[PDB]
């Protein structure tokens, strides 16, 4: 999915009373590569920044 | 100047919330005492049921009821952690009635001496009457042991 | 009653306990002053009787 806009519900116990707790946020992948400046200049940034870091 | 009028505005304030606090207290008390007898008898009931019907009923009923037994005495062990913290409370309670009774003998406010030794009495009454219904419950169950054993 | 509750309850008696021993101190210390004040007024009178 081509997703934007983020959401998150959360559902109680029934057997929990407690006002305040910790919930983790988690982890979220994914790229921005959208196709059914994606033409071949995208490459052109993403190199030179492979090139850096592979210097460091 | 005095500050007599300071101390009258200051425990004018303090009587209207220990008034509402009194009337509190005293529904506070009556749900006390019913949830006291209620623990208590919950208690002994249980026991009466463990003493008393071991055997009549079948092989399925008999796995239920100790399965039951264990349940129950897991749920009651969790349900009476609070009143460990009671006899402490009652502890800090005494002890501060008692040293209040003290600075007020020592600064010798007899009005303030009376209500401190008052309130350690009436703090004392109240605690020994629940825990008097409470034991007397016990000392019910000690008699019906007894008799029965003989 | 619950969780907030009940660490309610316990500093409610830790501090019923620290405050008995804050009020033994708080007077302690009021006395002290008073001495204090009463034994420098006494040795001044002294010194004016003399």
């Amino acid at each position: 999915p081509v997703c934007r806009f983020m959401k998150i519900t959360v559902i109680g116990r029934y057997g929990s009373t407690n006002a305040r707790a910790k919930i983790p946020l988690g982890f979220y992948y994914g790229h921005t590569y959208i196709l059914p400046p994606e033409i071949d200049q995208h490459l052109a940034m993403m190199v030179a920044l492979q090139e850096d870091i592979q210097c460091r | 100047l005095s500050s007599e009028a300071l101390m009258r505005r200051a425990v004018s304030l303090v009587t209207d919330s220990t008034s509402t606090f009194l009337s509190q207290t005293t529904y506070a008390l009556i749900e006390a005492i019913t949830e006291y007898t209620k623990a208590v008898y919950t208690l002994t009931s249980l026991y009466r049921q463990y003493t008393s019907l071991l055997g009549k009923m079948n092989s399925e009923e008999e796995d239920e009821v100790w399965q039951v037994i264990i349940g129950a005495r897991a749920e009651m062990t969790s349900k009476h952690q609070e009143y460990l913290k009671l006899e402490t409370t009652w502890m800090t309670a005494v002890g501060l009635s008692e040293m209040a009774a003290e600075a007020a003998y020592q600064t010798g406010a007899d009005q303030a001496s009376i209500t401190a030794r008052n309130h350690i009495q009436l703090v004392k009454l109240q605690v020994e009457e629940v825990h008097q219904l409470s034991r007397k419950a016990e000392t019910k169950l000690a008699e019906a042991q007894i008799e029965e054993l003989r």
